[PDB]
RNA sequence: GGGCCUGACUGCGAGGCCUGCAAGCCGAGCAGGGGCGAAAGCCGGGCCUAGUGAACCGGUGGUCCCGUGUGGAAGGGCCAU
RNA sequence: GGAUGACCCCAGGCGGUAGGGGAGCGUUCCCGAUGCCGAUGAAGGCCGACCCGCGAGGGCGGCUGGAGGUAAGGGAAGUGC
RNA sequence: GUGGAGCCUGGGAGUGAGGGCGCGAGCGAUAACGUCCGCGUCCGAGCGCGGGAACAACCGAGACCGCCAGCUAAGGCCCCC
RNA sequence: CUGUUGGGAAGCAGCGCCAGAGAGGGUGAAAGCCCCGUAGGCGAAAGGUGGGGGGAUAGGUGAGGGUACCCGAGUACCCCGUGGUUCGUGGAGCCAUGGGGGAAUCUGGGCGGACCACCGCCUAAGGCUAAGUACUCCGGGUGACCGAUAGCGCACCAGUACCGUGAGGGAAAGGUGAAAAGAACCCCGGGAGGGGAGUGAAAUAGAGCCUGAAACCGUGGGCUUACAAGCAGUCACGGCCCCGAGGGGUUGUGGCGUGCCUAUUGAAGCAUGAGCCGGCGACUCACGGUCGUGGGCGAGCUUAAGCCGUUGAGGCGGAGGCGUAGGGAAACCGAGUCCGAACAGGGCGCAGCGGCCGCAAAGUCCGCGGCCGUGGACCCGAAACCGGGC
RNA sequence: GGGGGGAACCUGGGGAACUGAAACAUCUCAGUACCCAGAGGAGAGGAAAGAGAAAUCGACUCCCUGAGUAGCGGCGAGCGA
C-alpha cells in the first residue's frame, strides 16, 4: 500500500508556527525561518534561566551594599561580620529588610560589625 | 485427556480425546501468520524510471543554463517521474513446517475442548438443506447464535443450511484450519468430521 | 483463545532500520554511511571478501595444489561412505545398504562401509567393505559380515 | 541467484573439520637452489591462514 | 697454518623472535646414514646483520598416484629443480 | 526490599560529531469487523491560556465541515522533508 | 587497585585531509598561523559555561532537568562592571 | 410493515419474515426482506468453436530357406579455416561447414573425449508429426494495488494542444445539489458585477460552484513606535488593553546574545545551497550467504516441481538438499589419516543435566532482524561509447 | 497461390557498445540491444548414425532436481553443462 505525506507535514508545520507566534517578519510566517528562530530561543531561554540566578543575586548584592554605606560598613565587611555571628538570611531576604525593615537591617549591621 | 461432550438422540455421551495439554499461542499465531500470507494477491505494482513512458533525451545541456543538471524525466525526482523501490508483484507464501501446522491443527481444537466449546454430533435429525431446518436443529442443540460456530460436517446439505448465517462458519473435514477455529467462539463437528481430524494429527 | 490474543513471543518479530529519516533517529543525514569515498555511494565498493585495493591479494598468492581435473570431467568411480557401528545399534537382525539408506544414515549413489566407531551387535551386516577394526569388532560379538561386490 | 563459489580458493585451499583454512607454504615454486634443507622441508607442509584472512576465504565458499 | 674430510645431510621439530597479512629469523631434541676426535663432543654451510622476487604459465629428472566402457596410451598430479 | 516491572528505599552514572545499541510516536493498508463509533454530525480544516505524555504525540472543548471512520491485540509497507 | 576496568568468541561500524599549544629533535634562516617525527594535552566531537576587551584549541571547568538559595575556581573588587 | 427524529431513514423503537441468497452496488443518512443483484437454476433460429462422443475413409498384417540385387554422394572420410558445446588450442573427441582431396551398401558405416586393440551403442547424407511450453492487442474474475503531483503519457474529445524541417518529443485539465428546484420579477450598471426577491436542510453549495490549509494581498480593532545601533530572540521588571493572589496580548527600559544547512584543521562568517509556501522527492526487493534471534522436530531435519481439494481450506508429494567422519593431490585408509624407513615427531581430526524417564542439545526447518554477494542496489547528475533511423 | 498488417511471444539470417575485469587487448557485457526474413495461434524440436557405463536407457518439448556440481577461465574478472 501507498503512504502519501497527507496531513502529518502541516500539522508539524502549525505546531512550530504556534511556538513562533509573536516573531518579525517571516519568523513568525515561514515554517523554515520560524524554527530557526525557535532554535536560538530555547538555547537563549535556557541560557537565561541560568544567568537569571546570578542576575538577581548582583541586585541583591548592590542594594545590600548601598544600605550597608548608610551604616558606615561596606558589603564585603558586613558579609564576613554575619560569617562571624553566624547568621544565615541570604541575599534575596537581607536585600528585602534593607527596604523593608531598616530596624531590623540596622540590628543586622549591628551585629555583623560586633563579630569581628 | 479430554472429555468431548456429544450429541446424540440417545443423550449427551462423552468420548475421549489425545489432545495436547500444553497450549503453545506462539505456535497458533505463526500457523494463522503463514495462512493469512499464502493468500495475499500480491499485485501491488509500480513503474521504474526505465518502465515510465518518458524518452531518455536529456532534458537541456548539463552546463551553463543557470538550473539544475538533469538526465530523462523519467528519474524519480521529477513529478510524473519512475518510483524509487516500490512495490512489484510479490509471493508472500512460505512451507511453514508441517509439523507445525498439524501441531497448530491440536492445539487449536485442544483449546475449545479446554473451554468446554467443542460439541460433536452424531447427526443432525431433520437438517434436509433449508436454513430454518439448521436453526430448529441448533436450539435444541444449545446454539442460538450468541456465539460464532465453525460447523465442520461432510455432509454437503447441513453446510448448505447453515452456512448463509452470520454467526457459522461451515467447512468440510478436509478443510479444518486453525484461523478459522481461533475464528470462532464454539467448534461442532460430526463424528466423521472428528475422525478425519484424528486421522490428520497422527 | 480468539484472534485478538494471538502474539508472537517478545522478540519474534522485532522491526527494522530505518536510516536517513532524522536527526533523533541517529541514523539521519549520511544514514550510517559516514562522509564520503567509494563506500559511502550508491554501488559501494569492490568485493570485500577478495580486493584488496589493487595489491596481489591473499588469496591469489597462494599456491595451487593437486589435480583440478580436466575435460571430459569427473572419472565415473565407485564412491563409499562409512557408517560406523554406533550408528547401527538401533537395529535388529539384518542390516543392509537399502536399509540404512532409509533411516536417514546412508546417502543414496554411495556404497556401503562399515567403520568400526562404537560397539559391534550381533547382527547379519551386508556391506560393500568394513574397515579392519569393525571386521574384528563384528566377529568378535557374534555378528556375520557379509560382503557384497 | 544463487553465490558461485570462487575456483581460485577452491585450487589453493581447504576448510578443515573445525573450520580453519589450510593452505600450502609460499616461496619455493622456484628459485631453490640456495634454499637450505630447512627451508625446503618446512615449506612443503600446510599452515593454517590467520584469522581475518581466513573468514573472507570461507566466504568464496559457499558449499563446502 | 696443517691433517682427515663433504653435516653446503635426509626424515622431522618442542619452543620462541618478529609481525596487519603474507613473509622473514633462531632453534634444542628424536630417527636414518655419515665426518672429525682417544674422549668429552662438534657438524642441518660461511663471525653476524645486504647479495633478493609471491602467484600464474611452462621446461627438466624422479615417482608410478589419476588414466573418461576395459587394457594401454595421451595428458595431468606428487617430489626435486 | 518484595519476590520475578507491582512499587518503594539508598547509592552512583547520564557534554558529544562519524558510528554501535535500545525503547517509543505517527502515516497507508489487512485480520479483529455480517462488529463498533457516526446527521443528537465521520474524515479533513480552524482555534484553545485545559488534561495526559520526557518527547515524537494522544485526549478533550468551541467553530467549520457534511459521510464516512474504526478500538484492545497483532500483521504488512510506496511510512515522517 | 571492582573500574562504562581487563581478557575470550562472535555481530555492526566509522576513521585511514587533522589542527593549535607545551616539551624533545630534524628540515627552514637559533623565519612563518612554515614543515616533518616523538611524548603529552586540548579543539576536533565541549563554536556549551566563567576569565582572557572581542577570539576552536591560553587560564578555570567536563553542561540530566528545575530554583528570585549557599560556597568557590581562574580572574577580579575607582566608574562603565 | 408501523412509529419517531430529520429536507430525507436505510438511524432509533415495536412487532415480523426470508435465507442453497447475510458477495457487492444503489436508493435523500447507516436496508438480508425498496431497487440492481447474489445462491440456485434456465436459454440459440443464425455464425464461430468442437482437443470430448459417435461413424466413415485412408492406411496397418506370416515363417523358414536360398540369392548378395537395394538401403539417401561431391555425402561419409582425411586435411585446412571456423562455429556450437562447460571446453578460450588444450591430451580436443563430438555436432556443424567455407576450401582441397574423396569412398563403400551390412563382411557397409558413424559413436563411447587424441590414438590403437578389445567390448559395446547406433544406423548419417529425404520429409512430416498433435499434447505438455511461451506471450497478452482482446474479454472476464480478483487484489493487506493507485486514488487526480497518485494510477497508463491520457479518469476530461490525448498520442491531442503545443514544440520540431523531420525522425521524434509531448502536456495541463476530475467533483453544484438529494433533486436544476441553475435564481421569474424589481433596483444600480453600456456590459461585467452586484443588491433585493425567490429556491434549497445548507447559497462564503450560485455555476470563476464539495472540503477549502499555506505562501501572498487587503479592511477593521488592541498594544506599540519619529535621539534610535539590530541573526531580531531570550530573562527581568514596569505601562496599557483583554478574559475572570490567576492568565492572554503588546513592548518601554535593563541584562545576555555571531542565522540554518553543507563542507572543513577551523564558518556569523565576505566558502556551498536555499525568494516564500504547498504538494512529489532518496537505503528496497528477489535469490543465495553469514551471524543473531522466536518457535517446530532432533541422529535426524526438511521437501521441490507437481497432484488432489478449496474458491481467501488445506492436504498429498522424499525426487532432492543439509546433517550424521575425517585425513590425503590421489590410489586409499578410517577414529583416525597424511608426510616418513619409523612402531619417531608433527599437521589436520576423534570423547550433556537430573529422577528407564523427563529436561537440555548436534543438526535442520520456518518466521524475524543486522550485515554481505549478485542485480540500477540509497537518490539525482556527466562528458562520452554503440546500434538503427531522420 | 503470393504481396500487406498484427501488442508481446517464436524461429532463422546478421549482430554492437557502454560496462565488468577497480587501467586494458584475450575474456566480459551477449549471441544481449538492434536490423532483416519467416511462422502462427503459438513457434521451435521430434521418433536415435542418441545417451554413456547402468550387463543400462529408449522421440521431442516443458517444470523441479542433479548443481553453482563437472568442468571452462589473461586458471583473472568471471563463465557454467
Ligand atoms: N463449505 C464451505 N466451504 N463453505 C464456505 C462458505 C462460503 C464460501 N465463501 C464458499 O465459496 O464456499
Ligand atoms: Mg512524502
Ligand atoms: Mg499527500
Ligand atoms: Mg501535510
Ligand atoms: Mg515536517
Ligand atoms: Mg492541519
Ligand atoms: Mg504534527
Ligand atoms: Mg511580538
Ligand atoms: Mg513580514
Ligand atoms: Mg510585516
Ligand atoms: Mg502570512
Ligand atoms: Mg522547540
Ligand atoms: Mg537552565
Ligand atoms: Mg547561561
Ligand atoms: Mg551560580
Ligand atoms: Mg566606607
Ligand atoms: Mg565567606
Ligand atoms: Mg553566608
Ligand atoms: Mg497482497
Ligand atoms: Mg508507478
Ligand atoms: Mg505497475
Ligand atoms: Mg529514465
Ligand atoms: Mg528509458
Ligand atoms: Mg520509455
Ligand atoms: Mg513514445
Ligand atoms: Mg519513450
Ligand atoms: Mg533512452
Ligand atoms: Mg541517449
Ligand atoms: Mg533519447
Ligand atoms: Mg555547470
Ligand atoms: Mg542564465
Ligand atoms: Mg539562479
Ligand atoms: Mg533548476
Ligand atoms: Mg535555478
Ligand atoms: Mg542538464
Ligand atoms: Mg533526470
Ligand atoms: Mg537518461
Ligand atoms: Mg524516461
Ligand atoms: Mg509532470
Ligand atoms: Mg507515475
Ligand atoms: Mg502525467
Ligand atoms: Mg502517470
Ligand atoms: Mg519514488
Ligand atoms: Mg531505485
Ligand atoms: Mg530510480
Ligand atoms: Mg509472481
Ligand atoms: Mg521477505
Ligand atoms: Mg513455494
Ligand atoms: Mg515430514
Ligand atoms: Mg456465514
Ligand atoms: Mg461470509
Ligand atoms: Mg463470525
Ligand atoms: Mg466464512
Ligand atoms: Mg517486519
Ligand atoms: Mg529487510
Ligand atoms: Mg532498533
Ligand atoms: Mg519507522
Ligand atoms: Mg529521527
Ligand atoms: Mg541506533
Ligand atoms: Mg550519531
Ligand atoms: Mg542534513
Ligand atoms: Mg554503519
Ligand atoms: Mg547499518
Ligand atoms: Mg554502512
Ligand atoms: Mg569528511
Ligand atoms: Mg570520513
Ligand atoms: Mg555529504
Ligand atoms: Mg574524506
Ligand atoms: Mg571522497
Ligand atoms: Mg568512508
Ligand atoms: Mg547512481
Ligand atoms: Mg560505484
Ligand atoms: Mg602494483
Ligand atoms: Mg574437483
Ligand atoms: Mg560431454
Ligand atoms: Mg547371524
Ligand atoms: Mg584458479
Ligand atoms: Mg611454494
Ligand atoms: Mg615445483
Ligand atoms: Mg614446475
Ligand atoms: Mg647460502
Ligand atoms: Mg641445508
Ligand atoms: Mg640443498
Ligand atoms: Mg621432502
Ligand atoms: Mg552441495
Ligand atoms: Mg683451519
Ligand atoms: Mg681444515
Ligand atoms: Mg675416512
Ligand atoms: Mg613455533
Ligand atoms: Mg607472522
Ligand atoms: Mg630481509
Ligand atoms: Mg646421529
Ligand atoms: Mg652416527
Ligand atoms: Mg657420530
Ligand atoms: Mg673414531
Ligand atoms: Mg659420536
Ligand atoms: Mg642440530
Ligand atoms: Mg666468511
Ligand atoms: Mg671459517
Ligand atoms: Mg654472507
Ligand atoms: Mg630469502
Ligand atoms: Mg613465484
Ligand atoms: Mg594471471
Ligand atoms: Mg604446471
Ligand atoms: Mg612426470
Ligand atoms: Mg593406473
Ligand atoms: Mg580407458
Ligand atoms: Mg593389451
Ligand atoms: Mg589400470
Ligand atoms: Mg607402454
Ligand atoms: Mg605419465
Ligand atoms: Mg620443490
Ligand atoms: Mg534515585
Ligand atoms: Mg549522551
Ligand atoms: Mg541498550
Ligand atoms: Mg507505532
Ligand atoms: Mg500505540
Ligand atoms: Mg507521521
Ligand atoms: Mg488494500
Ligand atoms: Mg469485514
Ligand atoms: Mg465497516
Ligand atoms: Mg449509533
Ligand atoms: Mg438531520
Ligand atoms: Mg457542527
Ligand atoms: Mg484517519
Ligand atoms: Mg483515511
Ligand atoms: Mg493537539
Ligand atoms: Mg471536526
Ligand atoms: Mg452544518
Ligand atoms: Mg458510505
Ligand atoms: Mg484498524
Ligand atoms: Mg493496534
Ligand atoms: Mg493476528
Ligand atoms: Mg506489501
Ligand atoms: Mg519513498
Ligand atoms: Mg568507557
Ligand atoms: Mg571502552
Ligand atoms: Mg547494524
Ligand atoms: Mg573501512
Ligand atoms: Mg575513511
Ligand atoms: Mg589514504
Ligand atoms: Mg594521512
Ligand atoms: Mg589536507
Ligand atoms: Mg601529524
Ligand atoms: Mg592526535
Ligand atoms: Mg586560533
Ligand atoms: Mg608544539
Ligand atoms: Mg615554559
Ligand atoms: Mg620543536
Ligand atoms: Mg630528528
Ligand atoms: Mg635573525
Ligand atoms: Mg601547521
Ligand atoms: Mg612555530
Ligand atoms: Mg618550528
Ligand atoms: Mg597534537
Ligand atoms: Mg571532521
Ligand atoms: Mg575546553
Ligand atoms: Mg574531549
Ligand atoms: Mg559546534
Ligand atoms: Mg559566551
Ligand atoms: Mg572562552
Ligand atoms: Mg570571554
Ligand atoms: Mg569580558
Ligand atoms: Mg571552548
Ligand atoms: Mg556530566
Ligand atoms: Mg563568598
Ligand atoms: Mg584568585
Ligand atoms: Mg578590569
Ligand atoms: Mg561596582
Ligand atoms: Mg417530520
Ligand atoms: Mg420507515
Ligand atoms: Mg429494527
Ligand atoms: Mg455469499
Ligand atoms: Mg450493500
Ligand atoms: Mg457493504
Ligand atoms: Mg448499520
Ligand atoms: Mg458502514
Ligand atoms: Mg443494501
Ligand atoms: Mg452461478
Ligand atoms: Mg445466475
Ligand atoms: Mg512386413
Ligand atoms: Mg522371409
Ligand atoms: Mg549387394
Ligand atoms: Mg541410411
Ligand atoms: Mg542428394
Ligand atoms: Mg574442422
Ligand atoms: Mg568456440
Ligand atoms: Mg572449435
Ligand atoms: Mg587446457
Ligand atoms: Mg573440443
Ligand atoms: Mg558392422
Ligand atoms: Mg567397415
Ligand atoms: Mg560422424
Ligand atoms: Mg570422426
Ligand atoms: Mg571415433
Ligand atoms: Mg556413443
Ligand atoms: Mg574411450
Ligand atoms: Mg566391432
Ligand atoms: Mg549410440
Ligand atoms: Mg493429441
Ligand atoms: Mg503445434
Ligand atoms: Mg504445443
Ligand atoms: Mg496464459
Ligand atoms: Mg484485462
Ligand atoms: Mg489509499
Ligand atoms: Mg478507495
Ligand atoms: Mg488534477
Ligand atoms: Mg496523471
Ligand atoms: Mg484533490
Ligand atoms: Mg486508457
Ligand atoms: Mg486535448
Ligand atoms: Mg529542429
Ligand atoms: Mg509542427
Ligand atoms: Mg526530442
Ligand atoms: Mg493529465
Ligand atoms: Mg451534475
Ligand atoms: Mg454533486
Ligand atoms: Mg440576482
Ligand atoms: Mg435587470
Ligand atoms: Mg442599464
Ligand atoms: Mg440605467
Ligand atoms: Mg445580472
Ligand atoms: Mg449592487
Ligand atoms: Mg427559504
Ligand atoms: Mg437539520
Ligand atoms: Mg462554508
Ligand atoms: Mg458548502
Ligand atoms: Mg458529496
Ligand atoms: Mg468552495
Ligand atoms: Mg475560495
Ligand atoms: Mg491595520
Ligand atoms: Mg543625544
Ligand atoms: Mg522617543
Ligand atoms: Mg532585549
Ligand atoms: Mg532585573
Ligand atoms: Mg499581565
Ligand atoms: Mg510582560
Ligand atoms: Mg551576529
Ligand atoms: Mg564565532
Ligand atoms: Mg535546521
Ligand atoms: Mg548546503
Ligand atoms: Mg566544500
Ligand atoms: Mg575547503
Ligand atoms: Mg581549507
Ligand atoms: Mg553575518
Ligand atoms: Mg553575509
Ligand atoms: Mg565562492
Ligand atoms: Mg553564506
Ligand atoms: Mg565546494
Ligand atoms: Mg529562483
Ligand atoms: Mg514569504
Ligand atoms: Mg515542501
Ligand atoms: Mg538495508
Ligand atoms: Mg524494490
Ligand atoms: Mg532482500
Ligand atoms: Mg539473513
Ligand atoms: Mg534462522
Ligand atoms: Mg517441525
Ligand atoms: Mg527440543
Ligand atoms: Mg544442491
Ligand atoms: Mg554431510
Ligand atoms: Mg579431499
Ligand atoms: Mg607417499
Ligand atoms: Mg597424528
Ligand atoms: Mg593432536
Ligand atoms: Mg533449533
Ligand atoms: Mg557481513
Ligand atoms: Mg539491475
Ligand atoms: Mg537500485
Ligand atoms: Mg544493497
Ligand atoms: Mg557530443
Ligand atoms: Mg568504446
Ligand atoms: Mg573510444
Ligand atoms: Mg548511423
Ligand atoms: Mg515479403
Ligand atoms: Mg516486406
Ligand atoms: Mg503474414
Ligand atoms: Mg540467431
Ligand atoms: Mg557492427
Ligand atoms: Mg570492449
Ligand atoms: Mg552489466
Ligand atoms: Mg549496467
Ligand atoms: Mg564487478
Ligand atoms: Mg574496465
Ligand atoms: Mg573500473
Ligand atoms: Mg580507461
Ligand atoms: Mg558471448
Ligand atoms: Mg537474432
Ligand atoms: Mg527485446
Ligand atoms: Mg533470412
Ligand atoms: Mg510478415
Ligand atoms: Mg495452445
Ligand atoms: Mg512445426
Ligand atoms: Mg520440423
Ligand atoms: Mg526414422
Ligand atoms: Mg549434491
Ligand atoms: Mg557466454
Amino acid at each position: 500500500p501507498r503512504a502519501k505525506t497527507g496531513v502529518v507535514r502541516r500539522r508539524k508545520h502549525k505546531k512550530i508556527l504556534k511556538l513562533a507566534k509573536g516573531y518579525w517578519g517571516l519568523r513568525s510566517k515561514s515554517f523554515r525561518k520560524a524554527r530557526e528562530t525557535l532554535f536560538a530561543a530555547g538555547n537563549y531561554a535556557y541560557a537565561h534561566r541560568k544567568r537569571r540566578k546570578r542576575d538577581f543575586r548582583r541586585l541583591w548584592i548592590v542594594r545590600i551594599n548601598a544600605a550597608c554605606r548608610q551604616h558606615g560598613l561596606n558589603y564585603s565587611t558586613f558579609i564576613h561580620g554575619l560569617k562571624k555571628a553566624g547568621i544565615e538570611v541570604d541575599r534575596k531576604n537581607l536585600a528585602d529588610l534593607a527596604v523593608r525593615e531598616p530596624q531590623v537591617f540596622a540590628e543586622l549591621v549591628e551585629r555583623a560589625k560586633a563579630a569581628q | 485427556v479430554y472429555q468431548i461432550p456429544v450429541l446424540s438422540p440417545s443423550g449427551r455421551r462423552e468420548l475421549a480425546a489425545d489432545l495436547p495439554a500444553e497450549i503453545n499461542p506462539h505456535l497458533l499465531w505463526e500457523v494463522v501468520r503463514w495462512q493469512l500470507a499464502k493468500r495475499r494477491r500480491g499485485t501491488a505494482s509500480t513503474k521504474t524510471r526505465g518502465e515510465v513512458a518518458y524518452s531518455g533525451r536529456k532534458i537541456w545541456p548539463q552546463k551553463h543554463t543557470g538550473r539544475a543538471r538533469h538526465g530523462d524525466i523519467g528519474a524519480p525526482i521529477f513529478v510524473g517521474g519512475g518510483v524509487v523501490f516500490g512495490p512489484k508483484p510479490r509471493d508472500y507464501s512460505y512451507t511453514l513446517p508441517k509439523k507445525v501446522r498439524k501441531k497448530g491443527l491440536a492445539m487449536a481444537v485442544a483449546d475449545r475442548a479446554r473451554e468446554g466449546k467443542l460439541l460433536l454430533v452424531e447427526a443432525f435429525a431433520g437438517v434436509n438443506g433449508k436454513t430454518k431446518e439448521f436453526l430448529a436443529w441448533a436450539k435444541e442443540a444449545g446454539l442460538d447464535g450468541s456465539e460464532s460456530v465453525l460447523l465442520v460436517t461432510g455432509n454437503e446439505l447441513v453446510r448448505r443450511a447453515a452456512r448463509n448465517l452470520p454467526w457459522v462458519v461451515t467447512l468440510a473435514p478436509e478443510g479444518l484450519n486453525v484461523y478459522d477455529i481461533v475464528r470462532t467462539e464454539r467448534l461442532v463437528m460430526d463424528l466423521d468430521a472428528w475422525e478425519v481430524f484424528q486421522n490428520r494429527i497422527g | 483463545m480468539k484472534l485478538s490474543d494471538l502474539r508472537p513471543n517478545p522478540g519474534a518479530n522485532k522491526r527494522r532500520k530505518r536510516v536517513g529519516r532524522g536527526p533523533g533517529s541517529g541514523h539521519g543525514k549520511t544514514a550510517t554511511r559516514g562522509h564520503k569515498g567509494q563506500k559511502s555511494r550508491s554501488g559501494g565498493l569492490k568485493d570485500p571478501r577478495r580486493f584488496e585495493g589493487g595489491r596481489s591479494t591473499t588469496l591469489m598468492r597462494l599456491p595451487k595444489r593437486g589435480m583440478q581435473g580436466q575435460v571430459p570431467g569427473e572419472i565415473k568411480r565407485p564412491r563409499y561412505q562409512g557408517v560406523n557401528l554406533k550408528d547401527l545399534a538401533r537395529f535388529e537382525g539384518e542390516v543392509t545398504p537399502e536399509l540404512l539408506v532409509r533411516a536417514g544414515l546412508l546417502k543414496k549413489g554411495y556404497r556401503l562401509k562399515i567403520l568400526g566407531e562404537g560397539e559391534a551387535k550381533p547382527l547379519k551386516v551386508v556391506a560393500h567393505a568394513f574397515s579392519k577394526s569393525a571386521l574384528e569388532k563384528l566377529k568378535a560379538a557374534g555378528g556375520e559380515p557379509v560382503l557384497l561386490e | 541467484p544463487k553465490m558461485k563459489t570462487h575456483k581460485g580458493a577452491k585450487k589453493r585451499v581447504k576448510i578443515t573439520a573445525s573450520g580453519k583454512v589450510v593452505a600450502m607454504k609460499t616461496g619455493k615454486r622456484h628459485l631453490n637452489w640456495q634454499k637450505s634443507g630447512k627451508e625446503i622441508r618446512q615449506k612443503g607442509r600446510k599452515f593454517v591462514l590467520a584469522k581475518p584472512e581466513a573468514e573472507r576465504i570461507k566466504l568464496l565458499l559457499p558449499y563446502e
